[PDB]
């Protein structure tokens, strides 16, 4: 027998008065997962269907788990439990977003601004798209790599202090780095628009180098080292 | 009821699910010119074709010269025969445009020397008709081939005006006199009630993995959009032919691509034996998919597992180059490392054939109408359409053919878009709705909402799921099916002592999951029962009773002395199924698959001819 | 169009490694003329540097209007009086000199 | 419906309800990167904040520099705390400077990785700490 703690943060917009209170759980981990998403669908199922969260692939990769465990944003089904019986888990939602209730954040926001720097192909002619399948060296495809992997759980913008304090007019890592996506896609044609959509205060430059972002992508991905390429580029691109 | 105000819609056509198949068939409609609607439970990129990492297969004959015919036929015979040829023949003869319209929308497929899309051999597919040898057509981004696919798609219908009700729970079709008016939903952040209404309604709901205790799908796969179909009194297609995957990880079930076989990898059972070439000399490792789990799900019976309990088997990597398994299967590498703890370029993986895709559906027109049967004859649903997994213009037949689903969903959501287009205007009459259609889901709804039962909803499905799990699993007979109908529509029965604890009106995932469970339910039944009345073995379905392949002729010796069994004397026939939602009893009935293609001159029809790999 | 915000960034780079030359500067070389640009290298990053702190915390049009003015005129008069200084004074150099050597 | 009018909805729904934020800074796991990055406004604040204390003193208080030299000459000086305060001037001032050097590389694009990360931390909090004792005694 090895029962883990779980402390969970919870709130019911539907139950007046409600303020938000953590909730602890005892698992016994022989009859669980061994991720911490394993651990939310037995409370789930078992102690108190009640707990909210979303979920999908279980699998790592749709980006539906986000969420801070132990002071960190990751995936729920990819986290591996403490089985340190001594320490008690701490769940709470992604960092600095509005409760929908317990665990599930309201993203809209950060959907828009995806939507904002055109994450699609840009040609100047697009009278002849669909016809010919346009080439790219290996080379050019490579500068993608690391980069289109991104599932968008909104783990390091979620975690990044600027994004807390602006992420009204500041974009995050997140978008910043599709729109570098985008930005060195050999097929685009519109490199020059797409850094100049970025000529303010705010979109991009409020990002102060802190780096968690990168220090938290469940995917091991790099925004920041792409939200230095994008300043970069930002200061030497001409017209 | 009226504890659940109503917010009444209305559009030119609707989309529920926004999947590979959805998401195409919704800019489809907006880059058409309609004023489109389209309802996802779950944001557009969560959608489980994120999880695809095989490919999608094209005849682009960028590998080696190629012809969308060979594709044709390794397609058909895949599906012994059991696939409607006309759909096959429009789903190969689009995949080249169909792809290269995905790679035109920014899609980033991996590169060749020549600055083209890399392509790659995959399980059963050959040049000149079988003849040729191995064929490279099957088009892929790396390992993450679906997740780029759903992306790109999604990020290219921001370009458009279609109306996105994201997180919306759609609970049924608004019917009215055998014609489809559009659906009604839940919205899942407030729980208030939108009765979406147009003239034309498209259904890509996904698949119902989820049905099983084992399988690759995600939590959500829940079949949602086969129950509305069911609830509304119309046939469901071939649901017993459910696909299961050689390669799942023993533990969550999670997938690793078949891709790893098609790159070179290899499997190995205890002895240490690639049995995988003693069932199947020539295809070997990298045959069908029924045949290739049939197969291992066999040697474990023989005693030859690779574990512990000697449950599973062994799938390997390791003899290929430490590069080649970074450029061509990073995707498995990390959940390989991640679900099992392994250096795939110094160990092999662990896996077991569990479930993985669904042939069956909803009946389908090869322009994605669905289909009724009316006197033996086929017959148009009025302004109801459906694609990808969820439906079955039945292109897959009793086997899908690996790469095959991506390009499914990608060509006939295109199909549902164009037969819309093609057949009427935007801006046309919007049909009426009686002030208290959807009653019945509402009043359902609110069941459930405060169900005070005995049984926990989470109790209910694992009972469903085990059952599916030990009576209809890759082998089966009369017998263990029999005990599984009965066991099945005995928890059927429980549906109405389920018990239920929250009760908001926020994100009820407790009312969600409960609701998806009733649809799970209806879903299971024609499964099992459709399973145990098909006395023969064709493609997935594999008897052991009838270990033969009943056709209306016997294809292995010659035909012309012999005589044509009587339609419902053979079982090359599409089984369609029917169920009172209020009692749970299934009927079920037959129609003919098409054989003749879209033209003789172009496409010639393939007659069937004997099962081997 | 205008690329100010990707100018003033450079800006700030471009003073952060003039302000960074300096120090070794004024140390190997004290002189007037080092004591005036250290001053103008150093209320210039300064303002600068406030100035994102501002932009950062300071949420809405009135405040952050009124924040950006208030730093203006603390920076003005900040050069002004390190002017002064180095005009009727010993001077910053000298005077950091005096103050260790005490 | 577009970007912009999706974030207007955001904005006018959540602020218009009784939806808590979620914990941040009371919840999430500090690490040296984000606690140096803290550290270098800090100083670059009170680094500034002494400048302009220098400045403005130079324009409304009396006397020249020497006038308030002496005048702390003769204020019983400890040396052990001549020294002190010394430090804490070359303290933040070195630490700000070393840091700055870092953000710079940072700039160019270069030692953007958690592995390089720490490194250039742990380099820049020793490069502190010499550059301190060390000014602290010239
Ligand atoms: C399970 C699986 C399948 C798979 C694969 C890997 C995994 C883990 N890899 C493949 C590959 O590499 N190559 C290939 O050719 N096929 C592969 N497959 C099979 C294939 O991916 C699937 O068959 C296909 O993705 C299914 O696509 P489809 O668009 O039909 O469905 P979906 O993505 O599962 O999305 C369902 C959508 O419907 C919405 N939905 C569902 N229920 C509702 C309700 N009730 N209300 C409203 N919306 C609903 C979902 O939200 C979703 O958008
Ligand atoms: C040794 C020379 C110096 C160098 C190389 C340097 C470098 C830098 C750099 C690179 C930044 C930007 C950090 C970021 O990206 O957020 C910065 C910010 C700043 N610096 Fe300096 N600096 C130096 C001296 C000083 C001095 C002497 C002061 C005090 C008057 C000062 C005050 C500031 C302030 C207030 C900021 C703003 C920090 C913020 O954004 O919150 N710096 N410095
Ligand atoms: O002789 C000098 C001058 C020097 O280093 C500076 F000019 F300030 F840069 C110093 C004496 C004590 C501290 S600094
Ligand atoms: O405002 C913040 C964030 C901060 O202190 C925290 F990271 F949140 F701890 C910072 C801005 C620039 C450097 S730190
Ligand atoms: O679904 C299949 O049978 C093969 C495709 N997937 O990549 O493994
Ligand atoms: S970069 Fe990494 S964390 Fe930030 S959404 Fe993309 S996956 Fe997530
Ligand atoms: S945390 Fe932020 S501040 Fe820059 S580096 Fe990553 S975007
Ligand atoms: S549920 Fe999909 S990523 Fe964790």
């Amino acid at each position: 027998p090895r029962i883990k703690k779980f402390a969970i943060y919870r709130w019911d917009p539907d139950k007046t008065g409600d303020k938000p209170h953590m909730q602890t759980y005892e698992i016994d981990l022989n009859n669980c997962g061994p991720m911490v998403l394993d651990a939310l669908i037995k409370i789930k199922n078992e102690i108190d269907s009640t707990l909210t969260f979303r979920r999908s692939c279980r699998e790592g990769i749709c980006g539906s788990c986000a969420m801070n465990i132990n002071g960190g944003n990751t995936l729920a089904c990819t986290r591996r439990i403490d089985t340190n019986l001594d320490k008690v888990s701490k769940i709470y939602p992604l960092p600095h977003m509005y409760v929908i209730k317990d665990l599930v954040p309201d993203l809209s926001n950060f959907y828009a601004q995806y939507k904002s720097i055109e994450p699609y192909l840009k040609k100047k002619d697009e009278s002849q798209e669909g016809k010919q399948q346009y080439l790219q060296s290996i080379e050019e495809r490579e500068k993608l790599d690391g980069l289109y992997e991104c599932i968008l759980c909104a783990c390091c913008s979620t975690s990044c202090p600027s994004y807390w304090w602006n992420g009204d007019k500041y974009l995050g890592p997140a978008v910043l780095m599709q729109a570098y996506r985008w930005m060195i896609d050999s097929r685009d044609d519109f490199t020059e628009e797409r850094l100049a959509k970025l000529q303010d205060p705010f979109s991009l430059y409020r990002c102060h180098t802190i780096m968690n972002c990168t220090g938290t992508c469940p995917k091991g991905l790099n925004p920041g080292k792409a939200i230095a390429e994008i300043k970069k580029m930002m200061a030497t691109y001409k017209e | 009821s009226t504890q659940y105000p109503v917010v009444d819609h209305e559009f030119d056509a609707v989309v529920v699910g926004a999947g590979g198949a959805g998401l195409r068939a919704a800019f489809g409609l907006s880059e058409a010119g309609f004023n489109t609607a389209c309802v996802t439970k779950l944001f557009p990129t969560r959608s489980h074709t994120v999880a695809a990492q095989g490919g999608i297969n094209a005849a682009l004959g960028n590998m080696e010269e190629d012809n969308w015919r060979w594709h044709f036929y390794d397609t058909v015979k895949g599906s012994d025969w059991l696939g409607d040829q006309d759909a096959i023949h429009y789903m190969t003869e689009q995949a080249p445009a169909s792809v290269v319209e995905l790679e035109n929308y920014g899609m980033p497929f991996s590169r060749t020397e020549d600055g083209k899309i890399y392509q790659r051999a995959f399980g059963g597919q050959s040049l000149k008709f079988g003849k040729g040898g191995q064929a490279h057509r099957c088009c892929c981004v790396a390992d993450r081939t679906g997740h780029s696919l759903l992306h790109t798609l999604y990020g290219r219908s921001l370009r458009y005006d279609t109306s996105y009700f994201v997180e919306y729970f759609a609970l049924d079709l608004l019917m009215e006199n055998g014609e489809c008016r559009g659906v009604i939903a839940l919205c899942i952040e407030d729980g208030s009630i939108h009765r979406i209404r147009a003239r034309n309604t498209v259904v890509a709901t996904g698949g119902y993995g989820r049905t099983y205790f084992s399988c690759t799908s995600a939590h959500t796969s829940t079949g949602d959009g086969t129950a509305m179909v069911t609830r509304a009194g119309l046939p469901c297609q071939d649901l017993e032919f459910v696909q299961f995957h050689p390669t799942g990880i023993y533990g969550a079930g999670c997938l690793i691509t078949e891709g790893c076989r098609g790159e070179g990898g290899i499997l190995i059972n205890s002895q240490g034996e690639r049995f995988m070439e003693r069932y199947a000399p020539v295809a070997k490792d990298l045959a069908s998919r029924d045949v290739v789990s049939r197969s291992m799900t066999l040697e474990i019976r023989e005693g030859r597992g690779c574990g512990p309990e000697k449950d599973h088997v062994y799938l390997q990597l390791h003899h290929l180059p430490p590069e080649q398994l970074a450029v061509r299967l990073p995707g498995i590498s990390e959940t390989a490392m991640i679900f099992a703890g392994v250096d795939v370029t110094k160990e092999p993986i662990p896996v077991l054939p569990t479930v993985h895709y669904n042939m069956g559906g909803i009946p389908t027109n090869y322009k994605g109408q669905v289909l009724r049967h009316v006197n033996g004859q086929d017959q148009v649903v009025p302004g109801l359409y459906a694609c990808g997994e969820a439906a079955c213009a039945s292109v897959h037949g009793a086997n899908r053919l690996g790469a095959n689903s991506l390009l499914d969903l990608v060509v006939f959501g295109r199909a549902c878009a164009l037969s819309i287009a093609e057949s009427c205007r935007p801006g046309d009459k919007v049909p009426s709705i009686k002030p208290n259609a959807g009653e019945e889901s509402v009043m359902n709804l609110d069941k459930l909402r405060f169900a005070n039962g005995t049984i926990r909803t989470s109790e209910l499905r694992l009972s469903m799921q085990k059952s599916m799990q030990s009576h209809a699993a890759v082998f089966r007979v009369g017998s263990v099916l029999q005990e599984g109908c009965e066991k099945i529509l005995r928890l059927y029965g429980d549906l109405q002592h389920l018990k239920t604890f929250d009760r908001g009106m926020v994100w009820n995932t407790d009312l969600v999951e409960t609701l998806e469970l009733q649809n799970l339910m209806l879903c299971a039944l024609q499964t099992i029962y459709g399973a145990e009345a098909r006395k023969e073995s064709r493609g997935a379905h594999a008897r052991e009773d009838f270990k033969e392949r009943v056709d209306e002729y016997d294809y292995s010796k010659p035909i012309q002395g012999q005589q044509k069994k009587p339609f419902q004397e053979h079982w090359r026939k599409h089984t369609l199924s029917y169920v009172d939602v209020k009692t749970g009893k299934v009927s079920l009935e037959y129609r003919p698959v098409i054989d003749k293609t879209l033209n003789e001159a172009d496409c010639a029809t393939v007659p069937p001819a004997i099962r081997s790999y | 169009s205008s690329k100010a915000a990707s100018l003033h960034w450079t800006g700030e780079r471009v003073v952060s490694v003039l302000l960074l030359g300096l120090l070794p500067a004024a140390y190997l070389n004290p002189c007037s003329a080092m004591d005036y640009s250290l001053a103008a290298a150093l209320t210039l990053h300064g303002h600068w540097g406030i100035g994102q702190v501002v932009t950062d915390y300071v949420r809405g049009d009135a405040l952050q209007k009124a924040a950006k003015a208030g730093l203006l005129a603390l920076s003005a008069f900040t050069f002004a009086g390190l002017c002064y200084f180095n005009y009727h004074d010993v001077g910053i150099c000298k005077a950091v000199a005096m103050l260790w050597k005490l | 419906t577009t970007a912009k009018e999706e974030m207007e909805r955001f904005w006018n729904k959540n602020l218009g309800s009784n939806r808590p934020l979620s914990p941040h800074i009371t919840i999430y796991r500090w690490s040296l990167p984000m606690a140096m990055s803290i550290c270098h406004r800090g100083t670059g604040i009170a680094l500034s904040a002494g400048v302009s204390l220098f400045g403005l003193s130079a324009l409304l208080l009396p006397g020249n520099f020497e006038s308030h030299l002496e005048l702390v000459k003769s204020l019983c000086l400890g040396p052990t705390l001549i020294y002190t305060a010394k430090f804490g001037i070359v303290f933040p001032l070195m630490y700000h400077t070393w840091n700055g050097i870092r953000h710079l590389i940072w700039d160019l694009g270069k030692g953007l990785t958690i592995p390089q990360l720490t490194q250039s931390g742990v380099v820049v909090l020793i490069l502190t700490v010499l550059s301190s004792v060390g000014l602290a005694a010239m």
